[PDB]
DNA sequence: CAGGATGTATATATCTGACACGTGCCTGGAGACTAGGGAGTAATCCCCTTGGCGGTTAAAACGCGGGGGACAGCGCGTACGTGCGTTTAAGCGGTGCTAGAGCTGTCTACGACCAATTGAGCGGCCTCGGCACCGGGATTCTCCA
DNA sequence: TGGAGAATCCCGGTGCCGAGGCCGCTCAATTGGTCGTAGACAGCTCTAGCACCGCTTAAACGCACGTACGCGCTGTCCCCCGCGTTTTAACCGCCAAGGGGATTACTCCCTAGTCTCCAGGCACGTGTCAGATATATACATCCTG
């Protein structure tokens, strides 16, 4: 008797347990992280959408996501993010 | 008769309020301000508590950033106090 | 208070009005003298379309001010709505522009109306700026003046750069010589 | 002051010429089109000057003059004065050593229009021709001033009342370039307080081609005995 | 699960569903949600790691908004990525200008 | 009414202390109240526009967040 | 052989210019600027209507969503007259 | 005879004359070819043998000149605020700080 | 070195369009540094668009979109 | 001392480059019809908003002494504006060469799409410990003798 | 500079509610087929970008000169700060209606997709005009005898 409201809570919690062994996270901090993830998702997906539109393409492929990540993240963040993206796609196709 | 110099209390308050994290405007007066501003658009509006908290957070953060830049203008003009024309300068540089 | 109302044909009529008069009243006065139904009348002053409900005082309209009269046009899918902009092309751009799964029937008509109105407003301000500078061809400079001189359009277009447009003539008072 | 205290004519006076007040130059410029400013007037009958002589009007602040009739202020624009002659009051006093002085006739407010130096504007080969014919004729007074670096002015042929001046190492007036009708012109202006009676003498800053000038009779400790220019031409 | 196959903690299925139903393109490539989930995991991991470090530096084991704020503002590239972002209950950095300090 | 004076002088002084201000001119308080009135007027206007479009009678937290998002001052946590 | 059919708002901006001031022309670069302006305003209004449809879990952009987008984008009298023009257009269109 | 050099223009008069001339006109103020060489040098550090369309270099020159003009407008306002009439490096750094580019 | 190709008179002219009356001699190095940062960011984003589109030429549309991404949208090129 | 050839400013018939209008053509827009699903509307519930009340006490208002910082004048020196003359790349046009943008054709891999299934993830409730708060001493900073 | 004094920090003790985990469930995630259009790729064409070169000249450059403006100092004065005392209203807990957000049930009209058809819009010639240019032409300069 309550509408399903999805979130990123459990995944941010999994990442927190993988990076920090003994550390918890408050409700408000989890809300901030959830809104942050939805925000960055909206930014990257919007940038990939407009990038696909510009080049007269109708499909968001790995290339559009890669270029949008290089466009939005400054410097070293972009370098490590493109490394992580390529790693993930390499593992996933295998 | 032991008095602090005009300004050390300012610095201790600066360290105090920059160290803590809480809304600095009084809740109920701000809620009356919000409802009053909302009256001129639609009559008998209701507000969720979280919406008023979000407005107070955005209001405090915007004023804090404005006062920080106004302070940088004041220091730039070889002063330590802020004047209305510093706020007008800051908002002009920002683009309003 | 004497004011003038100038038509796009260049005729000026003179009205006598007060700061307490509403724009509705002024349009009524214009119908009396010129014969134009108020519903067709669109008044512009200080780069602002004037609101029927407001008073001349609200707009700081003073003695000898000139208000500009533009007539609002009452009355293919474009011809059915009395618009110049292509409703069909807007509909196609909305469907194939990846904005929503479905696009309503009234959405392209409404959007084309808003686009044609904004285009007409900026081209009117640019045309007036070009005519006041004794030129007959609209150039980027006149568009730049049209945008930066109208407060509302300036607000809408504060973060855009108009190519080969320059800036508004603005010299700070302090730069001028002393007494 | 009243140091240069029977006024003389123009044509105990100096050598004769023709009094001019218009553009009667050699051939001609300045090419700077001054457009019609939106200056508020405060002028219907002359209660206050429209483009005011010491207020904040954008034309007068940059030594630019409005043409008569095309500026929004109409004819009450006080920044039209080269085309309407709002000159000051001077006269020609005979002095046995300083020659001929422009004595002030009314007590003059500082930083205002005093007079205009108008004459014949010519180029360099005709200018050195004028120099050669005049120092072969044997004149002892030389008016070979330069409007710009290229052109030159001369007033002994067809000039006006601005001839009767000299050099003083302490200037009272000065001369500055203005533009009027796309034409570069010259105007002498005061800077200090000017009382009726004393000659209005400024810094010539001459680069004389000769070797023996007349001595600077200013008699001040700031005077080096001679005038003092820029180059030893 | 496709998440474990790609070595990610973020749900590639959920990301893919949001991409399809989010009106971004008519077609969504299979590698796109995997890549996007990877980038989200990296950004989340960086911010959480810095907030955790700051929390230990404040003798707390539970991350509160103030620690997220300190984490964001002490990373120059995150500050550039989040220059228009305001963190609720975050506060401000202890920055006192030199000219105001006693002499 | 005149309820905008509810934001009092020491609360503005507190905000300024958090902003790094050390001394405050007396006119700063009225200037800050006017600036805040303008800012809140714009944000509440956008919020009410979102609320009226959604056919709701209560301005929710999401309307305020999206309104702030429209002005490039996004807020996390609501 | 012609090169490629590329669309633009050129002729419509020219028709509007001839409707408001028949004896006035426009430079080609100015027509380009006007085309970029129309495409910009279009992209902003469509993006905001898209966000409005998304936030309210709806998959249809109707005239109401465009109207709300217009009220959000134009500051004041521009919005009031835009809503008036759009209302006129939609009314005349659906009633004929 | 001799050339008689009169007094020049006072400092600022020719400056204000330039102010009015360049605020009334619209031509580009940066030399096109040196700027194009600057663009190609900056682009060199990302991809070798990059080519540019003339319209791209022109759009970059317009954007660059508009950004610098707006920055100098803001710098002039902050400079005039500080009771000076001469902009200094501190003024531009303050402008960029308040704008959020730093 | 080519950043010095944006010569000092040109920088003066740029300030002249901005309304600046007097310019310190130290301004020019700060202005060239600012110009370098701005052009670096816009050109970097343009090159990112070209590398995505598999084209070797930076097109006008790429520059317009790159500028638009940084909130400095440019009219008059498409 | 003398005209002729020459240099110079002036008005001019003309040349150029950008803009208005007519021409063929094609592709996308308009009209017509159908299906299905999003949404519109009635109906019900129940969360959480609004309103109220009362006691606490902390913050705000208010008043006053005083100090130090804002502001204005003065004075001083140096650096920046203006200008002149020298030089050099900028600009323009003219020419040549080929890289690559742009379009097309063909094919295929890749994702839309649909049905069945099942477990991942979400709501509810339940538990215990990190933290919020408090008190007492300890250090730390400030200021006036 | 050091002792007094205020403020803040640290360190333990208690209470508490919210983080973190489990349990039941449901619908969204995953898998397997099935297909249809997007795009990858090779090839070809033709524009336009880069490279070079000569010539002209406008702007950049370097130095000289001078003034006015920046900057430091000093006096004045006044306004905001520190703080004490008084007051007011925010705040916290508790309660009571009840409005309206959210969900449900079910219908139905509006819009995607398809098919049919033709004219509106775009690329391109063709004509016309602000604005710049080579050219007849009047008056002053040198130019040799
Ligand atoms: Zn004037
Ligand atoms: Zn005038
Ligand atoms: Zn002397």
């Amino acid at each position: 008797r309550k509408t399903r409201k999805e979130s990123y809570a459990i995944y941010v919690y999994k990442v927190l347990k993988q990076v920090h062994p003994d550390t918890g996270i408050s409700s408000k901090a989890m809300s901030i992280m959830n809104s942050f993830v939805n925000d960055v998702f909206e930014r990257i997906a919007g940038e990939a959408s407009r990038l696909a539109h510009y080049n007269k393409r109708s499909t968001i492929t790995s290339r559009e996501i890669q270029t949008a990540v290089r466009l939005l993240l400054p410097g070293e963040l972009a370098k490590h993010a493109v490394s992580e993206g390529t790693k993930a796609v390499t593992k996933y196709t295998s | 008769p032991h008095r602090y110099r005009p300004g050390t209390v300012a610095l201790r308050e600066i360290r105090r309020y920059q160290k803590s994290t809480e809304l600095l405007i009084r809740k109920l007066p701000f809620q009356r301000l919000v409802r009053e501003i909302a009256q001129d658009f639609k009559t008998d509006l209701r507000f969720q508590s979280s919406a008023v908290m979000a407005l107070q957070e955005a209001s405090e953060a915007y004023l804090v950033a404005l006062f920080e830049d106004t302070n940088l203008c004041a220091i730039h003009a070889k002063r330590v106090t802020i004047m209305p024309k510093d706020i007008q300068l800051a908002r002009r540089i920002r683009g309003e | 208070m004497q004011i003038f109302v100038k038509t796009l044909t260049g005729k000026t009529i003179t009205l006598e009005v007060e700061s307490s008069d509403t724009i509705d009243n002024v349009k009524s006065k214009i119908q009396d003298k010129e014969g134009i139904p108020p519903d067709q009348q669109r008044l512009i002053f200080a780069g602002k379309q004037l609101e029927d409900g407001r008073t001349l005082s609200d707009y700081n309209i003073q003695k000898e001010s000139t208000l500009h009269l533009v007539l609002r046009l009452r009355g293919g899918r474009s011809s059915r709505a009395g618009l110049q902009f292509p409703v069909g092309r807007v509909h196609r751009l909305l469907r194939k522009g990846n904005y929503a799964e479905r696009v309503g029937a009234g959405a392209p008509v409404y959007l084309a109306a808003v686009l044609e109105y904004l285009t007409a407003e900026i081209l009117e301000l640019a045309g007036n700026a070009a005519r006041d500078n004794k030129k007959t061809r609209i150039i980027p400079r006149h568009l730049q003046l049209a945008v930066r001189n109208d407060e509302e359009l300036n607000k809408l277009l504060g973060r855009v750069t108009i190519a080969q447009g320059g800036v508004l003539p603005n010299i700070q008072s302090v730069l001028l010589p002393k007494k | 002051s009243s140091k240069l205290p029977p006024p003389q004519l123009f044509n105990e006076a100096c050598r004769t010429f023709q009094v001019i007040s218009d553009c009667l130059y050699g051939s001609r410029s300045s090419d700077h089109d001054a457009l019609d400013c939106d200056c508020a007037e405060d002028w219907r009958d002359g209660k206050n000057h429209a483009c005011g002589e010491d207020s904040d009007c954008i034309n007068r602040a940059t030594k630019i003059e409005c043409v008569i009739g095309d500026c929004n202020c109409g004819e009450g624009c006080q920044n039209q004065r080269f085309q309407r002659k709002q000159y000051a009051k001077v006269s020609v006093i005979k002095t046995e050593k300083k020659g001929y002085g422009l004595r002030a006739d009314t007590d003059l407010q500082p930083n205002d229009f005093i007079y205009e130096y108008v004459g014949e504007v010519i180029n360099e080969p005709t200018f050195r021709s004028r120099m050669l014919k005049y120092d072969k004729e044997g004149i002892k007074h030389f008016y070979f001033m330069s409007l710009t670096k290229n052109e030159f002015v001369d007033a002994t042929k067809k000039g006006n009342l601005g001839r009767f001046c000299n050099h003083s190492c302490n200037p009272n007036c000065y001369v500055d370039k203005w533009v009027v009708g796309d034409k570069l012109r010259m105007g002498i202006f005061a800077a200090r307080y000017i009382k009726a009676g004393e000659e209005l003498v400024f810094n010539y800053n001459v680069d004389r081609y000769g070797a023996d000038p007349q001595p600077c009779y200013c008699g001040e400790p700031n005077c080096v005995g001679f005038i003092g220019g820029k180059t030893q031409t | 699960g496709r998440s474990s196959r790609a070595g990610l903690q973020f749900p590639v299925g959920r990301v893919h569903r949001l991409l399809r139903k989010g009106n971004y393109a008519e077609r969504v490539g299979a590698g796109a949600p995997v890549y996007l989930a990877a980038v989200l995991e990296y950004l989340t991991a960086e911010i959480l790691e810095l907030a955790g470090n700051a929390a230990r530096d404040n003798k707390k084991t539970r991350i509160i908004p103030r620690h997220l704020q300190l984490a964001v503002r002490n990373d120059e590239e995150l500050n550039k990525l989040l220059g228009r972002v305001t963190i609720a209950q975050g506060g401000v950095l202890p920055n006192i200008q030199s000219v105001l300090l006693p002499k | 009414r005149d309820n905008i004076q509810g934001i009092t002088k020491p609360a503005i002084r507190r905000l300024a202390r958090r902003g790094g201000v050390k001394r405050i001119s007396g006119l700063i308080y009225e200037e800050t109240r006017g600036v805040l009135k303008v800012f809140l007027e714009n944000v509440i206007r956008d919020a009410v526009t979102y609320t009226e479009h959604a056919k709701r009678k209560t301005v929710t937290a999401m309307d305020v967040v999206y309104a702030l998002k429209r002005q490039g001052r996004t807020l996390y946590g609501f």
